[PDB]
C-alpha cells in the first residue's frame, strides 16, 4: 500500500 | 456522551496516557469526549484526535483487507463452499469501520469545521474529512459509491485550495494533505496520472522552499517529502 | 449470550478468521460463545480459546504496566501533582483486565474443568486457571491478595501433579505449564530459588526424553525448552 | 519480563 499520514 | 462528566483537561491528559499505553480505542473515546465539550481544539489536541482515530481505523482497514482477500479466494472457480461465514465476518468488520468513519465525520460536521477559521485548523479538518470519506470509499459498493468518492474529493479540494493560498509549500499539513489526496487519486478515483503529477509537483515546490526553514522545520517537512518520493517510486 | 444464535461451527470458523485478521477481541468473543454451547473442546479449539484471551489480556497487562510506571513516578519525591487522572486510568485498565480474567475463570469453572478427564485437556485448563489467577495477582493489592496467589498456586500444583503422572516430560503442555509455574514462583510468590530449580529440572528431564520423539514433536518440545533456558539465563 | 506461553 502507498504511504499516507 | 459517556465522557460528559469528565473535565476537558482530564480527557486530554487521559488521551496522552492512552497513547503511551498504546490503547488507541480509549484514546479515541477520550478525544471524542473532548471534542464534545464544544470548544475549539488546539494544534496538539487536533493531532491527538487524528492519531487516535487513525490507529483505530487503520487496524480495521488492515483486518478488512485480510478478510476481503479470504472472501475473494472463497468465491473463485474451483473453491470449496465454506458457507456465509467469511462474508458475514467481513461485513461485521466493515460495519464497525463505517461506524468509526461516521463518528469522525460527525465530529467534523458538529461542529469542528464550521468553527475553524485559521488555515492550520481548517485545512487539518478538511483533510480528515477527505481521509474518512476515502476510508468509506475503500469499502463502498452500492448506489452511493460515487457520491462517497465525490465527498472525499470535494473535501480534499477545498483543503488544497486553502492550503495553496494560505500556507507555504513546505507546511507539513499541506504536504500530508497532498500526499493523501494523491493516494485518493491513485487508489480511489482511478486517476494514477493525477496522483503522480500531484506528488511530483508537491515534492518539487517543497524542495524549493526548504531554504527558508529552521533545522527543526526542515526535519518535519523532509519526512513527508520522503513519503511523496516513496509513493512516486512505487508508481513509476 | 450475544453469540447464542450462532452455530458452534460458525463461531469456530470466525475465531480462525479473526486470528488471521489479528482481531483478538473478536476471536475471544467467538470462542467464549463456542464454550457456552456446552460441548467439550477439541485440542485445536482449546488452543484457539487460549490464543485469543492470551492476546487480549497481554495487551491489557502491557498497558497496565506502562500506566503503573507513570503512576509510581508521579508519586515520587519532588514530583509535581498531576491530579487523580493517572490513578483513575490505571484503575480503569486494571478493572477491564480483572474482568477478562473473571470471564476466563468463569468459563473454566462453568464448566470446562469439571468435564475434562483426559490429561491433555485437564492439565491445559488447570494451567489456564493458574495463569489467569496469576494475572489477577499481578494487580492485586488488598485483603484477598494472598488468597488470589494461593488460587494460582493450587491450580498450577494440581496441573503439575497430573502432568507428572500422565504425560511424558517432553509434552509441550507439561513444558509450558512448568515454564509458567516457574515464572509464578519468581514473580508472584517471591520464590526465585523454586523458580530456578523448577526450570532446570524441567529442562533436564525433557532433554533426556527427546530421543523418543519424531522430528515434528522434537521441534515443538525444544521450542519451549529454549524458553526455560532463556529464563534461567535471565535469572542466574 | 520472563517468558511464558
Ligand atoms: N501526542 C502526539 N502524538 C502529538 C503531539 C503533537 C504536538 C505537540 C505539541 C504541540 C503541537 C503538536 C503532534 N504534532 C504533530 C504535528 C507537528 C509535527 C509532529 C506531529 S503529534
Ligand atoms: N490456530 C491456532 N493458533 C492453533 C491451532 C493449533 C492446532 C491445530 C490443529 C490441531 C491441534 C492444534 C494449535 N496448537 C498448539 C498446540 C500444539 C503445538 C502448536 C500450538 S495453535
Ligand atoms: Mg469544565
Ligand atoms: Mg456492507
Ligand atoms: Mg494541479
Ligand atoms: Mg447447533
Ligand atoms: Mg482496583
Ligand atoms: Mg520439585
Amino acid at each position: 500500500f502507498p504511504a499516507t499520514v | 456522551g459517556a465522557m460528559g462528566s469528565m473535565e476537558r483537561a482530564s480527557l486530554i491528559q487521559k488521551a496522552k496516557l492512552a497513547e503511551q499505553a498504546e490503547r488507541y480505542e480509549d484514546m479515541a473515546a477520550f478525544m471524542k469526549g473532548a471534542v464534545e465539550k464544544g470548544e475549539e481544539l488546539s494544534c496538539e489536541e487536533r493531532n491527538l484526535l487524528s492519531v487516535a482515530y487513525k490507529n483505530v481505523v487503520g487496524g480495521q482497514r488492515a483486518a478488512w483487507r485480510v478478510l476481503s482477500s479470504i472472501e475473494q479466494k472463497s468465491n473463485e472457480e474451483g473453491s470449496e463452499e465454506k458457507g456465509p461465514e467469511v462474508r458475514e465476518y467481513r461485513e461485521k468488520v466493515e460495519t464497525e469501520l463505517q461506524g468509526v468513519c461516521d463518528t469522525v465525520l460527525g465530529l467534523l460536521d458538529s461542529h469542528l469545521i464550521k468553527e475553524a477559521g485559521d488555515a492550520e485548523s481548517r485545512v487539518f479538518y478538511l483533510k480528515m474529512k477527505g481521509d474518512y470519506y476515502r476510508y468509506l470509499a475503500e469499502v463502498a459498493t452500492g448506489d452511493d459509491k460515487k457520491r462517497i468518492i465525490d465527498s472525499a474529493r470535494s473535501a480534499y479540494q477545498e483543503a488544497m485550495d486553502i492550503s495553496k493560498k494560505e500556507m507555504p509549500p513546505t507546511n507539513p499539513i499541506r504536504l500530508g494533505l497532498a500526499l493523501n489526496f494523491s493516494v485518493f487519486h491513485y487508489e480511489i478515483a482511478n486517476s494514477p496520472e493525477e496522483a503522480i503529477s500531484l506528488a511530483k509537483t508537491t515534492f518539487d515546490e517543497a524542495m524549493a522552499d526548504l531554504h527558508t526553514l529552521s533545522e527543526d522545520s526542515y526535519k518535519d517537512s523532509t519526512l513527508i517529502m520522503q513519503l511523496l518520493r516513496d509513493n512516486l517510486t512505487l508508481w513509476t
